[PDB]
RNA sequence: AAAUUAGAGUUUGGUGCUGGCUCAGCUUUCAUGCGCCGAGCGGUGGUUUAUACACAUGCGAGCUUAAGGCCACGAGUGCGUAAUACGCGAGUU
RNA sequence: UAGUCGCGGCCUGGAACGUAUGCGUGAUAUUAGAGUUGGAGUAAGUCGUAACAGGUUGGGGUAGGGGAACCUGCUCCAGAGUC
RNA sequence: UGCUAGGUGACCCAAUACGGGCAUCGGGCAAAACUCGCGUAGGAUUAGCGAGCUGGGUCGCUUUUUUUUUUCAGCGGCCCAUGGCUUAUCCUUAGCCUGUCUUAACGGUACUAGGCCACGGUGGCACUGAAAAGGGGCCACGGUUCUUAUGAACCCAGCAGUGUUGAAUUUUGGACAAUCGCUUGAACGGCGGAUCCAGAUGCUGCUUACAAA
RNA sequence: AUUGUUUGAACACCCCCCAAGCACGUGCCAGAAGGGUCGGUAAAACGUGCGGUGUCAGUAUAAAGCGUCUUGACUAGGCAGGCAGCGCGUCUGAGCGUG
């Protein structure tokens, strides 16, 4: 998955991982990566986009990114 | 193996029905409204409809029901199953549907 | 790499080269053998035809020559006819030769007794080649005695 | 702990062949009649299957310090193509 | 050291070639169809005996003759009877 | 060549103290583009290929840049060797493969999603870009409208929706919140008929009597 | 955690294949059928009521693809005898080839 696919195309990249970003019952979370080709991809200059930072920080393999430089109020009734 | 028959195997997917041309159901207009007589051993007249159909060709269809109201100009509905008892006749006019709908106390 | 007969050399530092290659059809359970013809460059233009030569891709030279000739493994052996005629008179002259040395002995015992004694020594030597290889021992199979 | 072969009726005074037709199998449609349309959680699926026919109207690529800087990724169809295609396998200047 | 200098960046110029396009003149392809003929289907219009012991023993063959079924030769096959 | 991280700034912006853009360098991995080995619908009522139909030389084939060593092709012009193929050409069908259905398997054939290619009413061509055009540029065609007729404007095989044909084809819905993309150094910023949610509609899996806590 | 009682509605079929049968109606007429076909005045198929079998918010018809179909046979047909050995030979194709 570079920039030119889409998120549903066949993919030279191998896994964006074993992920259920819904609740299940307690320690909420998914089970995360499968190895080894994630850290060879992430060497090797491949972007992650903003959520898999986080994602990627959260799982504690990589540190945390800071998101917020202000706060105005957000609307939450969006949806 | 023997090289003959290794070259002796897309042939002609072959409609079994061709005037349908594949399809199911295909409307037209009733050229005429006519009967006959059919084949030994039967003799009852039998009521028949040539249709000048949706794919332009024309064949002829059984008239099923007590009686009908089918007139020159007048546009059915045709399916796709035989009469046998008169040759080479193949289609069968629905009821439910335009000009020819259902008999009366069926 | 390939090793496939040559077929034509009409053609300038260019040899059409013809390789049998099996191909699988699924529908039969059968091999069907095809042959498929290339282009190769040679350098020296040794290759008479029926050389049976080996090509391998380089950089393309052409726009469908692709391979170039690596080795010519068996020399087709070609009609010299002057050659073919010092041949007619070195065999005549042997048959000739031979006869008039020979000529009771008719001319088929002498030859047959020398065909005889060069196979007996033919099978002295191999014997004696087995003898050395092997050792005193049945000629059972090589493969016991390969311990 | 490897999960692997259904026929019957139809031809003839009857019997057996000879191959064909049909029905019972599975899958498939905004198929076509007749009948319900209680309400929710979902999967999914439409190649407007066809017309690569003609398109009313509205919207789909705008962002940003007048001026300049960035917008070839996404969506649709299969005309053409029987082979610079597509797939598979080796090596790349 | 002040008009020089400018290998190098931007600009009026001609032009082989390159569609669609025109009267000639070819190919493959399409339905319209003049117009002829054949196959098939059909309960009662109809003329003779091919076929079957089957009444001239028929026919694969190539030509002749007759309002019609057809027959005339010449080798074959017996896949017609039958002693 | 394209991305991301570094390191640099006689630059620009921000700064009660320091980070961004902007230029350049180089580490990482990467795409791209080409080449060849094979596979591939039938037709003899397609039998020779009306052609450079294949090869060799010569140039043109629009850059040097780390140590011993380094840089395709008929693509065009010219000679030239006269050969190259013979299911060769020509016709017509057809996007291709995995798929899906079935069969016990071998096989045989309409989809799912998704891989790649092709095309954007038709045809020709160029700019820029490293690489070219589905709502970018020019011309010719064919349509659709209007002119006081001289000429201009537009091209749903994008979404909804209209019309013919069809047995049959859906709402002129909401929204950037989730992705993911594009963009922007504030701002849970801006936009996206991709998508995500709702509709109509075949198939399906799965519930369904009310009362009351 | 709280309490009361219960099986709808249709569609097709009902000679054999194929589960299911009788009455009146009309008698080769109206008709049905996928095939064999049934009606030619005592219809177990067609007009209708009763009764029953399948599926069930579905059901039948129509088509289409596969199988059944060894019905293009490689697994897996054959070829005097239904249909199928070319009139015969020369024959360096391809293929099979240690006396």
């Amino acid at each position: 998955m570079e920039k030119r696919q889409a998120r549903n195309s066949g993919v030279r990249k191998e896994d964006v991982g074993w992920w259920d970003p819904n609740p299940a019952a307690d320690g909420n979370m998914h089970l995360g990566l499968n190895f080894d080709r994630l850290k060879y991809w992430l060497t090797a200059g491949a972007k992650p986009t903003d959520k898999v930072a986080e994602l990627l920080g959260h799982a504690g393999v990589l540190p945390k990114v800071p998101q917020p430089p202000h706060y105005n109020p957000r609307d939450p009734k969006d949806d | 193996a023997t090289v003959g028959q290794l070259l002796g195997g897309a042939k002609t997917r072959k409609c079994r029905i061709r005037q349908l041309d594949g399809s199911p159901f295909k409307k037209g207009i009733c050229l005429r409204v006519y009967t006959t007589s059919p084949k030994k051993p039967n003799s009852a007249n039998r009521k028949l409809a040539k249709v000048q159909l949706s794919n332009g060709l024309k064949a002829l269809a059984y008239i099923p029901g007590e009686g009908h109201n089918l007139q020159e100009h007048s546009m059915v509905l045709v399916s796709g199953n035989g009469v046998r008892d008169l040759p080479g006749v193949k289609l069968r006019i629905v009821r439910g549907r335009y000009d020819c709908a259902g008999v009366k106390d069926r | 790499e390939f090793i496939g007969r040559v077929v034509s050399n009409r053609m300038q530092k260019t040899v059409v080269v013809a390789v049998s290659y099996v191909v699988w059809v699924p529908k039969y359970k059968v091999y069907q053998k095809r042959v498929a013809r290339h282009k190769a460059r040679d350098e020296s233009q040794a290759s008479v035809i029926g050389d049976i030569v080996r090509i391998r891709k380089s950089r393309k030279f052409s726009r469908e020559v692709s391979y170039s000739v690596v080795d010519t493994l068996r020399k087709a052996h070609v009609y010299d006819p002057a050659a073919a005629a010092a041949l007619v008179a070195t065999r005549d002259a042997a048959r000739a030769a031979a006869a008039a040395s020979t000529g009771r002995s008719d001319p088929w015992v002498a030859e047959a007794a020398r065909r005889l004694d060069a196979s007996a020594a033919r099978l002295a030597a191999l014997r004696e080649l087995y003898e050395k290889e092997v050792g005193p021992g049945v000629p059972l199979s090589g493969a016991v005695l390969a311990v």
